[PDB]
RNA sequence: CAUUGGUGAGCAGCGAAGGAUUUGGUGGAUUACUAGCUAAUAGCAAUCUAUUUCAAAGAAUUCAAACUUGGGGGAAUGCCUUGUUGA
C-alpha cells in the first residue's frame, strides 16, 4: 500500500494578540 | 543599544490600573502611575508573552572557492530544467507537438 | 438620473477588484472586510458567508480600507468614512484637494496619508470615546527626507511613534509632537510593501525586485535578506501559529512559503491569481491558525490551511503542501447574458466573457455555483475530441430556459460565439447537458427558443434555416426553410400552436406548428434585431434596425404599436411579467419604460455606463440590468 | 506556583511480572469504610445461617 | 442533546447520555468503548448500577435497565417519569425521583420494589443521596430540601432551604456537610449533623445551576456557562465563607481557587473522577474534564474499590458484596 | 467526529500506560530476544543486568559507550519511568535515545546489541514512542533476522506502510518495496534530515551510505518519466549532495558524487548549477579516490549539459581552483587512461580556460589535442580563441605550433575560420 | 437454422501532446445573508479580579399535588383512609 493523505476537519482556535490601543500615551 | 532616543518618551507618566486590559503590567499592588520608559518595558515583555521569541530574529543574522554554493543557488533558482537556452538539440522521449 | 419607477438595490456577484482587503478580529473570530468599487462587503472568515454590505454607495473608489474590532474605516476620495455594523457613523473631512491613499489607526490616532506626501493625524477626545475627531497635526515628507510614501505602520511597544515606510527609506516619526526621531538608510531598490513581524522592533519590508529585507528598526540595520530572482513582491505575510513560516505573495501569483528558522523554501502556490488582474494583493495568516486567506482582482477570495505533519517525531522538518479550505468568487470578466431561472426570483443564470457561466442567487450570496462544463460519455460508444488540454465554452451569447421538465431531461439551451452547434445544459444538476444541438446547414447559431412543455429545442441559425430538436433525446425532429438572411428570433406560443420568427430580411413569418403549415408573412422596413414574445397575452416586440420598437400581436397578425424615441441602436428589452410595460436599454446610455396601452414612454434613466441586457423577474418584483464595465449584475426595485 | 497532582505509577500498582499477586494498597480512613455495624451485623447473621 | 455524565463509583468507566438518544458507555482510559445506543426518546440520566456490568437509563417515560453491551434486560414499570437516577450501593437499591413526585427504591439483586414513597410537595427538582448514612436528600419546589428514608412513609426531616426552588444539593463524601443551590440565586452550606446551616451566600450573579462537593472537600459549583470552585468552604469557621472577590487584600476572604468559563456551552452537569484530580463536565457539546490540581483522594483502598481491577477479581467481589448486602430497612439518620 | 474515532485517538494517546494486569502483560510480552511466555515472566531487575553486561562489552568494542552507562543504564533508570514525567523530561529522554541509536546503528549484526537495545526496547518502549528513529537506524539491514524481528514488535508510524504490509513474516522485506518506501517523496524530506544528523554528529559507514545511496539512485530511475516529480525532487538530493560533500569522509564524498552523476544525467539541469557542483566538488576535494571519483563526475557532468554557452571557459575561480586540485601532469595521465571516458567538452572548455587565463602552457595545449580527438565545432572555438590571442600577443612560437598542428589536421577549417577573420 | 447464453481473438467507425470502469478524504450548497464572549443600556476581546460586597424587594392553596396503572380473583405483613385506647 501507499501512504494515505486525506485531509482533516481544520477548526479555529484562538490566540492572543496585541493592542495598539494601550501602545499610546498621553502627556502630562 | 539603539540608534535613536526619545525625550518625551522618557519624560512621559503613564496610569495603568484604568483598563483591565494593562492592569496586569504592575509590580506592586501600589503603583499605578509609571513613566514612559517603564512602562515601555513592560510592555515589551508581555509581548514577548503573547508571541514567543523564535530563533530565527534572534539568533541568526545574514552578518578559495566555497562550500556552500550548492544549495545557495538553489535557494535562488525556482525551475531548474534549463528551458531558456535555444538548446538547439531536440530533447529526448518527450516530443512537442501541436496540431494544425 | 434620478427616477420614477425603479430604484437601485445592490450588485450581485463581487467579491473583491483588487485594493487590498483587511481584516479584523473580533473577539475570538475573524471578519474580512473587502471593497468593491463604492462599497464594501464583510464576510464571516470562518466560513464566508456574507454578514454585512456597506449602507449607502460612497461617492468615488474606495482608497484605503482598515478594520479594526467593531469599527471599519474606508478612505475614498478626499474623506475617511468610519462605520460600525454598515451604517456610517463618522465623517472625517481632510483638509486638502488631494486623495488619501493609505491609512493607519494605532491607539488614539489615525493617520491619513495623502498623495503629495502628506500625514494628516486625527486624535480622540477622549479615550472613551470610540475613534478619533479632533485633527491634531499635519506631518509632511519633504523630498530630501524619502521618496514618495508607501505605507504606514505602527511597531508594537513604540510610544506615539508612526513608521512611515516611503520608496527609498523608512521614516520613524513621533506623532504627537511630531519630531522625524529617525531615518534609516537608502535602499538601493524600490521599496514596494511592508509589514509588520511578530517578533519585536522588525518590519518586513518587500523590494522590486525579489528581496525582503528584515530590517531592525530599534538598532536601525538589517538583520535578514531573501531574494527571489524576477519576481514582483506584492504581498508578505508572517504565520504566528509557532511554526515560524512567511508567504510571499508576488505580483505574478505565485504565493512561496519560507521557514526562516531553518533557511528553507518550503513551498510554492502557482497561479491562484491571474497574472493579468494584479496577481496577488492580499494574502493574510490569521493571528493564530494555519489559515491564509488570498484574494485578488480577478474577483475571488481564497483560504488555504496547513494540514498538520505525517511524521510523529520528527515533526517540522517533514512539512506538509498547504491545500485547499474554501472559496467564493464571480466572473473576472464583464457578464455577457443573464437570465432568470425561477418563477420565484432566486436564481439568476449569467454567462460572462471570461467563457463561465455563474448561477447566482439573489437571497443568500453563498448559495450561487458556477455551472461546471465536465461532459459525459458519448453515446454511440466512441471517443469524444478535443484538446486534451481544457478551455471553457465559446462566449454563451444566447441562452433559454424551462423550468416544466426539470430533473428529467436537460432544460438551459446556450449559444455560443463563431460556433456551430448549441450545447443543452441542465439546471437540476449543474452541469453540461448531454446533447449538442447541430444547424446543419454550416451557419452559427443565431438565436434559440425554447417549448413551454419542455420537450422540444428550437435552433435559428445564420442560413436562414430552422431546426427543431427534441431534448429528451437530442435527436432531430423538424427543420423549416423560411429565411434567406439570419434568423434572429424563434418563439412558440403556450398552446404549442403558432411558431413565430423574425429574421434580418425584415421578415416575420408565422408558421402553425401542430401540423406543418406556414400561416403568415408580414414585412417591415428594416432588418429585426430582437424578439421577445409575451406568452399569456399573445403579443411580442420586435426591435428593428431602424431604431424602433415594433410590437405585434401574434394572432391578428398585425403590427399594433410603434414606439419611436430612441436614439441609437437598442441593445435589450423585456415585457412586463403582465404584459403592460417595455424596458429597453438603448446604446445611448438611456433605459426607457414605455407603456403600451398609452403606447408611450413614461419612464427614462440616463446612465453614465451603458446597459446591455435588461430582464424583469418574472415575479414582478426585481429588474435586472447588466453594464458594460464591472462584473456585476446591477438589480432594481418596482415602486410600482 | 507549585502545581503538582497525583502521579501514580502504573509499575507501582500492577506488577511487571506475570507470576506475582497484585498487590494491594490499603487507607484507614473510616471515611473510606462506611457502614460498620450494619455490615458487621450482616456478616453475623450470615454465619449462624 | 445536552449530555450528562456518570464516572463509575469505581473511577474507570464513563457513561454519557445525551438528551435525544445518545447513550454510550466507555473506559476512557484505554479508550475502549463498552455499548452504544441510539434511542430517540429523550434521556435523562443515567448511573451505573453495580459494575461496569450494568446501567440504567431513564427515557421518555420509563427506565431502562442494560446490559454491559446494552441489550435490554429490563423495562422498569413501575417507575414512570424518572427525571433522576441514584443507586445506593451497599444495599443496593436503585433510586429514582420523578416528575410525579413519587419515591421509588427499587432492589436490583432480587427484583422488588421495596419501597414506593410519596414526597407530596411536587415535582423533584434535585436529589443526592447522603454516602455516610444512604439517605435520600431530595430538594423541592418549595425551596425545602427533605430528608427521607425507605423504611417510613413520612421525610425523616424537612429542612427550609432556599426562597423559591431547590436546583442542586450535593452533599459530602464524610457525611456531614451539604451544599445547597438555590434559583434566587443562592447557596447554603448546611451542616447536616446537628441541623444547622453554617453559612450562606445570598447572592450570585446568576442562578446556582449545579454544586458537586468532591472527595477532599473541596466545592464546585457552577452557573450557566461558568465553573468555580472553592477551597475549604466546608469548615466551621465564619472566615470561610465562599466570597468572590479579596476587598483589597484581606485575608480572611475566600475568594475561589478555581475558575472555567466555557463560552457557548451551558454546563449540565458535573462530577469529580473519583480517584484522579478531575472534574468532568457535560454540557451541549460534550465531555470535558478540567484537571483541579487538589481534587480527588491520592490514596484509596483496596478492599472496597480497586481502579486496577482484574476480571477475575471483579467477579469474585462481586458475589461477595450481594453475598453482604445490607437490608433495605437499616437505614437510619 | 464519532464518539468511535475519538475514542480510538485516545486509546492511541495513552498507548503504553499499563491499566491493567492484562494489558501489562501484552506490553510487557514484546521483546527483541526471548518468546512471548518467557520474556513476560521475568522482570526488569533481570533484564537489566543483561544489560549491562552487554554494553560493558560494547564499550569494549566501541568506546563512546561509556557515557550511555553513566545516564541511561544505571540504577535510577531501572528506577525511572516514561509516563510520569513532564514534557520537557520527556525529550530530553528521547534526545538521549536517539543519539544511543545512531552510536550504535553500526553494530547491528551483533549479539551484545541485541542486548543493550533490548533493555531500552523494553523499560523504555522505544517500539512504540519513537519508532521512527529506530527504524531510520537499523534500516539498511533489510535482510538480516534482527530486521524482521524488529518489524514483528514495532506499529508502523504514518510514513512506513510497505513494510506495514509485510510486518509479521517469515519472508523478508525485498529491494522493490525499499524502492516504493523511497518513491513516495515525505519520506525523502524525512530520511535527508536523519542523514543530516548522523553527518553532523559523524556516524556513517560504507554499508548504510552504500545504501542510501543505491535508494537514492533507485528514485531518480523510477521518476525518470514524470518530469514534474523530478524537477519537484531536484532539491531535496541536491541539498543531500551538498551537505554529503561538505563531510570529510571519502566514503561521504563517493556517494554524493555518484548521487550527482545519476541525477544529471537523467534530468538538463542549467550552467550555473553544474558550475557550483564542481565548486562545491572541487572546493571540499582531498582523498585520492575521490579525487579518482571527481574527475570521473566532471567530465560526465559537462557531458550532460547542451545548448548553447555549450562550451565556454570557466570562469577565474573555478579555473585556478581546478588547478590547485589537479596538476596538468594528472589531467595527462587521466588523458592517458585506457578506458577513456567520453571528456571532451570539459577538456574543450578547459582548453579556451587556459588559453585565455594562463597563456603559457601551450605545449601542454597542444599535448592535451594529440591526447584526445575533439570534434569539429570545438576545434572551431579553439582556433578562433587562438586567432585572437595571437592578434593581442607576440607571434610566439608555441603558438606558431599549435597552427602548424592544425595545419597537418585541417588546413581548410583553417582557412574558413580565417575568412571569418582574417586572410 | 436459432441463441434475445457465456468466454475470447479481430476489423470498419469514432479519435488534438491518451482512454475506460471502481473507490477514500475535505470544501461549498440543501430555509431568506444583521458579526464574538460576559454578570449586558455596557465593558471585554493582552483579564476579570484588590470596589463585587451593600441596600431594597422577595415566604396562600396554612399539604391542589401520580390527570402518568394491561385483564381477572386477592392482600399475611406493608401502605392508605376512617374510628379508638393511653400520654
Amino acid at each position: 500500500p501507499k501512504v494515505v493523505r486525506e485531509a482533516k476537519k481544520v477548526e479555529m482556535t484562538e490566540a492572543r494578540a496585541y493592542n495598539a490601543d494601550a501602545d499610546t500615551a498621553k502627556a502630562a | 543599544e539603539a540608534a535613536w532616543i526619545d525625550s518625551d518618551d522618557e519624560k512621559i507618566k503613564v496610569p495603568i490600573l484604568v483598563t483591565n486590559k494593562t492592569k496586569k503590567l504592575r509590580t506592586s499592588y501600589n503603583e499605578s502611575k509609571i513613566n514612559g520608559v517603564h512602562y515601555i518595558n513592560r510592555l515589551r515583555s508581555q509581548f514577548e508573552k503573547i508571541y514567543p521569541r523564535p530563533k530565527w530574529v534572534d539568533d541568526e543574522s545574514d552578518s578559495n572557492g566555497d562550500i556552500n554554493a550548492l544549495t545557495k543557488i538553489l535557494s535562488t533558482t525556482y525551475n531548474y530544467k534549463d528551458t531558456l537556452s535555444n538548446s538547439k538539440l531536440l530533447p529526448p522521449k518527450k516530443l512537442d507537438i501541436v496540431r494544425l | 438620473k434620478n427616477s420614477k419607477i425603479f430604484s437601485p438595490f445592490r450588485i450581485i456577484g463581487n467579491v473583491s477588484n483588487g485594493v487590498p482587503f483587511a481584516t479584523g478580529t473580533l473577539g475570538s473570530t475573524f471578519y474580512i472586510v473587502t471593497c468593491v468599487g463604492k462599497t464594501f462587503q464583510i464576510y464571516d472568515a470562518n466560513t464566508l458567508h456574507l454578514l454585512f454590505v456597506s449602507e449607502k454607495e460612497t461617492p468615488s473608489s474606495i482608497v484605503a480600507l482598515s478594520a479594526h474590532f467593531h469599527y471599519v474605516y474606508a478612505a475614498y476620495e478626499n474623506k475617511v468614512g468610519i462605520y460600525k455594523r454598515g451604517i456610517e457613523e463618522h465623517l472625517l473631512e481632510l483638509e486638502t484637494d488631494a486623495n488619501v491613499e493609505h491609512l493607519c489607526i494605532f491607539g488614539d490616532y489615525l493617520c491619513a496619508s495623502t498623495d503629495d506626501n502628506s500625514i494628516f493625524i486625527y486624535k480622540k477626545s477622549d479615550p472613551q470615546d470610540k475613534y478619533p475627531s479632533e485633527f491634531y497635526t499635519k506631518l509632511t515628507v519633504t523630498e530630501i527626507q524619502g521618496g514618495e510614501i508607501v505605507s504606514l505602520q505602527h511597531l508594537a511597544t513604540y510610544l506615539n511613534k508612526l513608521t512611515v515606510v516611503t520608496k527609498s527609506n523608512v521614516l520613524l516619526f513621533n506623532v504627537r509632537t511630531g519630531k522625524l526621531v529617525f531615518t534609516s538608510n537608502e535602499f538601493p531598490d524600490q521599496i514596494t510593501t511592508a509589514e509588520p513581524a511578530p517578533v519585536l522592533d522588525i518590519i518586513a519590508l518587500g523590494t522590486v525586485t525579489g528581496e525582503v529585507i528584515m530590517f531592525n528598526m530599534r538598532k536601525g540595520k538589517r538583520i535578514r535578506t531573501i531574494k527571489i530572482p524576477q519576481s514582483r513582491i506584492s504581498s508578505l505575510s508572517f504565520r504566528t501559529d509557532g511554526s515560524s513560516h512567511l508567504s510571499v505573495g508576488t505580483s505574478s501569483g505565485d504565493l512561496i512559503f519560507y521557514d526562516l528558522d531553518r533557511r528553507s523554501r518550503i513551498h510554492v502556490l502557482k497561479n491562484i491569481h491571474r497574472e493579468s488582474y494584479g496577481g496577488v494583493t492580499q494574502a493574510t495568516f490569521l493571528n493564530g491558525q494555519p489559515i491564509i486567506v488570498t484574494s485578488g482582482g480577478d474577483n475571488s477570495l481564497k483560504e488555504y490551511v496547513f494540514d498538520p505533519s505525517l511524521s510523529q517525531g520528527s515533526g517540522d522538518v517533514v512539512v506538509q503542501p498547504p491545500r485547499y479550505l474554501r472559496s467564493r468568487g464571480g466572473h473576472s470578466q464583464p457578464p455577457s447574458y443573464i437570465a432568470f431561472a425561477d418563477s420565484q426570483s432566486h436564481f439568476m443564470l449569467s454567462a460572462s466573457k471570461d467563457r463561465s457561466l455563474w448561477s447566482f442567487s439573489l437571497r443568500k450570496d453563498a448559495q450561487s455555483q458556477e455551472m461546471s462544463q465536465r461532459l459525459h460519455k458519448k453515446q454511440d460508444g466512441g471517443r469524444v475530441g478535443g484538446s486534451t488540454i481544457k478551455s471553457k465554452f465559446p462566449e454563451i451569447v444566447a441562452l433559454a430556459i424551462e423550468n416544466a421538465r426539470i430533473g428529467e431531461w436537460e432544460n438551459i439551451i446556450t449559444a455560443h460565439k463563431d460556433e456551430k452547434f448549441a450545447r443543452t445544459w441542465d439546471m437540476r444538476n449543474k452541469r453540461v447537458g448531454r446533447w449538442t444541438f447541430d444547424t446543419t446547414d454550416d451557419g452559427f447559431v443565431k438565436s434559440v427558443a425554447m417549448s413551454q412543455c419542455g420537450n422540444f429545442g428550437f435552433i435559428g441559425s445564420s442560413n436562414g434555416s430552422i431546426t427543431i430538436y427534441n431534448m429528451q433525446s437530442g435527436i432531430l425532429r423538424k427543420k423549416y426553410k423560411l429565411h434567406k438572411r439570419a434568423v434572429t428570433g424563434i418563439s412558440l406560443d403556450g398552446m404549442n400552436r403558432k411558431m413565430v420568427s423574425c429574421g434580418l430580411d425584415g421578415i416575420v413569418g408565422f408558421y402553425d406548428f401542430n401540423k406543418s403549415t406556414l400561416l403568415g408573412k408580414l414585412k417591415l422596413d428594416a432588418p429585426i434585431t430582437a424578439m421577445v414574445y409575451h406568452r399569456s397575452s399573445d403579443l411580442f416586440a420586435l426591435a428593428l434596425d431602424d431604431l424602433s420598437i415594433v410590437v405585434i400581436d401574434a394572432v391578428t397578425q398585425r403590427v399594433v404599436r410603434q414606439l419611436w424615441g430612441h436614439s441609437n441602436r437598442i441593445t435589450a428589452f423585456d415585457f412586463s411579467p403582465e404584459g403592460r410595460w417595455i424596458v429597453s436599454a438603448s446604446l445611448d446610455s438611456t433605459i426607457r419604460t414605455w407603456d403600451l396601452p398609452t403606447g408611450g414612454c413614461i419612464d427614462g434613466i440616463i446612465v453614465d455606463n451603458v446597459a446591455t441586457n435588461v430582464k424583469f423577474s418574472p415575479n414582478g418584483d426585481l429588474l435586472a440590468t447588466t453594464h458594460v464595465t464591472g462584473n456585476g449584475i446591477c438589480i432594481w426595485t418596482n415602486r410600482a | 506556583m507549585k502545581i503538582k497532582t497525583i502521579k501514580r505509577s502504573a509499575d507501582d500498582y500492577v506488577p511487571v511480572k506475570s507470576t506475582q499477586e497484585s498487590q494491594m494498597p490499603r487507607n484507614l480512613n473510616p471515611e473510606l469504610h462506611p457502614f460498620e455495624r450494619a455490615r458487621e451485623y450482616t456478616k453475623a447473621l450470615n454465619a449462624t445461617k | 442533546g445536552p449530555y450528562h455524565i456518570k464516572y463509575a463509583k469505581n473511577g474507570t468507566h464513563l457513561l454519557i447520555t445525551g438528551r435525544k438518544g445518545h447513550v454510550a458507555s466507555m473506559d476512557w482510559r484505554k479508550g475502549q468503548l463498552r455499548a452504544e445506543l441510539f434511542l430517540n426518546e429523550t434521556c435523562h440520566s443515567a448511573t451505573y448500577l453495580q459494575n461496569e456490568q450494568y446501567f440504567a437509563v431513564a427515557q421518555k417515560k420509563y427506565t431502562f435497565i442494560y446490559d454491559h453491551e446494552g441489550t435490554e434486560l429490563h423495562r422498569l414499570k413501575q417507575h414512570i417519569e424518572a427525571r433522576h437516577l441514584d443507586f445506593l450501593p451497599y444495599h443496593y437499591l436503585l433510586v429514582t425521583a420523578g416528575e410525579t413526585g413519587w419515591l421509588k427504591y427499587h432492589d436490583v439483586s432480587t427484583g422488588q420494589l421495596v419501597s414506593e414513597l410519596r414526597t407530596k410537595a411536587g415535582p423533584t427538582m434535585a436529589m443526592a443521596q447522603n454516602p455516610w448514612n444512604a439517605v435520600m436528600h431530595l430538594g423541592h419546589s418549595n425551596g425545602t430540601v427533605s430528608l427521607w428514608s425507605p423504611s417510613m412513609p413520612e421525610p425523616l426531616v424537612k429542612l427550609l432551604s432556599a426562597r423559591g426552588p431547590v436546583n442542586s444539593i450535593a452533599i459530602d463524601r464524610s457525611g456531614y456537610y451539604m451544599a445547597t443551590t438555590g434559583a434566587d440565586r443562592s447557596m447554603k452550606i448546611w451542616d447536616i449533623r446537628n441541623f444547622k446551616q453554617l453559612h450562606s451566600v445570598e447572592s450570585l450573579p446568576t442562578p446556582g445551576t449545579n454544586v458537586s462537593i468532591s472527595d477532599t472537600g473541596l466545592l464546585a459549583l457552577s452557573r450557566g456557562p461558568h465553573v468555580t470552585l472553592w477551597k475549604d468552604a466546608l469548615k466551621l469557621s465564619g472566615d470561610s465563607k465562599p466570597c468572590f472577590g479579596s476587598m483589597g487584600g484581606n485575608p480572611h476572604r475566600n475568594t475561589p481557587y478555581m475558575s472555567h468559563l466555557f463560552a457557548g456551552n451551558k454546563v449540565e452537569n458535573l462530577g469529580f473522577v473519583p480517584f484522579e484530580d478531575l472534574l468532568g463536565v457535560g454540557h451541549q457539546t460534550g465531555i470535558t474534564n478540567l484537571i483541579v490540581p487538589g481534587a480527588g483522594e491520592a490514596n484509596y483502598d483496596a478492599l472496597e474499590l480497586n481502579p486496577f481491577e482484574t476480571k477475575k477479581q471483579r467477579q469474585e467481589q462481586e458475589v461477595r458484596t450481594l453475598l453482604n448486602k445490607l437490608p433495605a430497612d437499616t437505614i437510619t439518620l | 467526529s464519532s464518539l468511535s474515532d475519538q475514542l480510538a485517538q485516545v486509546a492511541s494517546n495513552n498507548a503504553t500506560v499499563a491499566l491493567d494486569r492484562k494489558r501489562r502483560q501484552k506490553l510487557h510480552s514484546a521483546s527483541l530476544i526471548y518468546n512471548s511466555k518467557t520474556a513476560a515472566t521475568q522482570d526488569y531487575d533481570f533484564i537489566f543486568e543483561n544489560a549491562s553486561k552487554a554494553l560493558e562489552e560494547l564499550s569494549q568494542i566501541e568506546p563512546k559507550f561509556a557515557i550511555f552507562s553513566r545516564t541511561l543504564f544505571s540504577e535510577s533508570s531501572i528506577s525511572l519511568d516514561r509516563n510520569v514525567q513532564t514534557k520537557e523530561e520527556i525529550k530530553d529522554l528521547d534526545n538521549a535515545i536517539n543519539a544511543y541509536l545512531l552510536l550504535a546503528s553500526s553494530k547491528w549484526y551483533l549479539a551484545p546489541t541485541l542486548h543493550a537495545t533490548e533493555w531500552l526496547v523494553r523499560r523504555f518502549q522505544i517500539h512504540v514512542k519513537n519508532t521512527e528513529m529506530l527504524l531510520l537506524s537499523t534500516l539498511n539491514y533489510y535482510q538480516t533476522p534482527v530486521f524482521k524481528r524488529i518489524l514483528s514488535i514495532i506499529k508502523l508510524p504514518p510514513l512506513f506502510n510497505c513494510l506495514s504490509n509485510f510486518v509479521r513474516s517469515e519472508k523478508p522485506p525485498t529491494a522493490l518495496t525499499m524502492i516504493k518506501l523511497f518513491n513516495d517523496m515525505d519520506f525523502l524530506k524525512l530520511y535527508t534530515s536523519y542523514l543530516d544528523q548522523c553527518i553532523k554528529h559523524n556516524a556513517t559507514y560504507t554499508n548504510q551510505l552504500l545504501f542510501t545511496t543505491c535508494c537514492f539512485i533507485n528514485v531518480v530511475a523510477f521518476n525518470s518519466n514524470n518530469d514534474e516529480k523530478l524537477n519537484q525532487l531536484v532539491p531535496i538530493l541536491l541539498e543531500i549532495s551538498a551537505k554529503l560533500l561538505a563531510s570529510k569522509s571519502k566514503d561521504c564524498q563517493i556517494a554524493a558524487h555518484t548521487i550527482l552523476v545519476v541525477f544529471a544525467t537523467a534530468l538538463p539541469l542549467k550552467k550555473t548549477i553544474i558550475l557550483a557542483a564542481m565548486e562545491t566538488i572541487l572546493s571540499n576535494l582531498d582523498a585520492k579516490e575521490a579525487k579518482h571519483s571527481a574527475l570521473l563526475t566532471i567530465c560526465k557532468l559537462f557531458q550532460t549539459l547542451k545548448g548553447q554557452g555549450n562550451v565556454d571557459q570557466l570562469p577565474s575561480k573555478i579555473f585556478k581552483l581546478f588547478d590547485s586540485k589537479f596538476d596538468t601532469v594528472s589531467i595527462l595521465t587521466f588523458l592517458d587512461k585506457e578506458d577513456k571516458p567520453v571528456c571532451d567538452k570539459f577538456i574543450t572548455s578547459y582548453t579556451r580556460s587556459i588559453a585565455r587565463y594562463d597563456r603559457s602552457k601551450l605545449n601542454i595545449i597542444l599535448s592535451l589535442l594529440k591526447k584526445i580527438r575533439l570534434e569539429r565545432y570545438e576545434v572551431r572555438l579553439i582556433i578562433t580563441d587562438l586567432i585572437y590571442l595571437s592578434e593581442i600577443l607576440e607571434d610566439k612560437s608555441q603558438l606558431v605550433e599549435l597552427f602548424e598542428y592544425f595545419i597537418s589536421i585541417n588546413e581548410d577549417l583553417v582557412l574558413k575560420c580565417l575568412k571569418s577573420l582574417g586572410l
